[PDB]
């Protein structure tokens, strides 16, 4: 544990990354995560909503 | 516009709606911004036989 700091602000970034890419697995609300699943499976008015 | 279709088909007339009048007959746009008329015409419209 040299260098302390600087692997701090690392590993924030790395995680601040991961996090926003993981957020992307999220239903906030929604029946699934996947975009072309829901336009496959719900019509045009709930896929929209 | 004006058209003649049967009781069970009058729910399709509307912006956002499937089936086989409202897709391959007279389809809505997405917002129709405007207003429905319709009433039932059987007295003279549907003849013995």
């Amino acid at each position: 544990s040299a260098l302390g700091k600087l692997q701090d602000v690392v590993n924030q970034n790395a995680q601040a990354l991961n996090t926003l890419v993981k957020q992307l697995s999220s239903n906030f609300g929604a029946i699934s995560s996947v975009l072309n699943d829901i336009l496959s499976r719900l019509d045009p008015p709930e896929a929209e909503v | 516009d004006s058209f003649v279709i049967r009781g069970d088909e009058v729910r399709q007339i509307a912006p956002g709606q499937t089936g086989k009048i409202a897709d391959y007959n007279y389809k809505l746009p997405d917002d129709f911004t405007g207003c429905v008329i319709a009433w039932n015409s059987n007295n003279l419209d549907s003849k013995v036989g």
